[PDB]
């Protein structure tokens, strides 16, 4: 899971 | 006799005016993911606000965000359909 | 009459801009997953009968001539236009390869005005970027  | 020449756009967005949008790394997107699950499933049955609608549920329902970092973790996600639309939509016939 | 006319000869075209990759020089990390995103878009919308068109890397001057040119096809048999952009963004933002994108530049192509052979037909712009850098920490059910 990330940011983006 | 004319349109508005904003009519007939729909914008689809992965999540709320002014916030963060989550990617995983091996899953894809959370909203694309979704997006791609629920057209599968539903666009010969459904109108596609109604399959957008759909997608906003999965989205906030079934992720979550896993991060080392407490500022990042246990983060949610809403989509945004926003839709200039005059008329319903129907992928099928 | 309350459902758009999706019986033309072809569904339309959905181009799919799938940036996973910045320059250096932007400071922008790599998009990992989104070729994952950008494979199931394909196969989602060729069963819908889209012609698919699959574009990669792009830079800020190669997705505006891209949204140029494609604005500029024959629409006359499509029923329909679909983009689909996955990039870094912000608000009212998408970001090529080398640099930000406004998102009004992108869809004032296809307006009612400038492209008259989709003039009353749905065009879809579905957006996976950033649009700030709020954090929903959610609540309890
Ligand atoms: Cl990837």
């Amino acid at each position: 899971d990330e940011v983006d | 006799h004319k349109i508005p020449v904003e009519a007939d756009f729909l914008y689809a967005y992965s999540t709320a005016p002014g916030y963060y949008s989550w990617r995983n790394s091996k899953d894809g997107s959370w909203f694309i993911q979704s997006l791609c699950a629920m057209l599968k499933q539903y666009a010969d049955k459904l109108e596609f606000m109604h399959i957008l609608t759909r997608v906003n549920r999965k989205v906030a329902t079934e992720f979550e965000s896993f991060s080392f970092d407490a500022t990042f973790h246990a983060k949610k996600q809403i989509p945004c359909i926003v839709s200039m639309l005059t008329k319903e939509l129907y992928f099928y016939h | 009459d309350n459902s758009y006319k999706m019986d033309y000869p072809e569904m339309g075209l959905c181009i799919i801009i799938n940036n996973k990759n910045f320059h250096k020089s932007t400071g922008m990390t790599s998009r990992s997953g989104t070729d994952v995103d950008a494979a199931n878009l394909r196969e989602t919308f060729r069963n819908l009968k889209y012609e698919v068109r699959n574009k990669n890397d792009l830079t800020r001057e190669e997705i505006v001539e891209l949204m140029r040119d494609v604005s500029k096809e024959d629409h006359s048999k499509r029923s329909s236009f679909v983009c689909v952009l996955l990039s870094h963004g912000e608000e009212g933002i998408i970001f090529g390869t080398n640099g930000p994108v406004d998102l009004k530049k992108i869809t004032n192509f296809f307006r009612g005005d400038r492209c008259r052979a989709l003039t009353g037909k749905p065009k879809l712009f579905i957006i996976q970027a950033c649009r700030g850098t709020e954090l929903d920490c959610g609540i309890e059910t």
